[PDB]
């Protein structure tokens, strides 16, 4: 759960180069793919079960 | 000369390629259709 982004899946280390004005990532489904932690500033990766 | 004709012309095997090409874009459209709102607030069930 990240600021109202309820879901289900594994969380793993990511190496995507987000920009300072970017916060979310997406594949071609209009579905969230990568999220950024609110408290710490580091990019996570979301993969289904 | 059959081998030479096959190795020279790059479109001889066109009938077989269409069979596998038509079975990929169908799935591609079926998975791209998931981004349509269908006249709703959003396309994400969790958001709704």
């Amino acid at each position: 759960n990240f600021n109202g982004l309820t879901g289900t899946g594994v969380l793993t280390e990511s190496n995507k180069k987000f920009l300072p004005f970017q916060q979310f990532g997406r594949d071609i489904a209009d579905t969230t793919d990568a999220v950024r932690d609110p408290q710490t500033l580091e990019i996570l990766d979301i993969t289904p079960c | 000369k059959i081998q030479d004709s096959l190795s020279s012309t790059p479109s001889a095997l066109g009938k077989l390629q269409d069979v596998v090409n038509h079975n990929a874009q169908a799935l591609n459209t079926l998975v791209k259709q998931l981004s349509s709102k269908f006249g709703a607030i959003s396309s994400v069930l969790n958001d709704i």
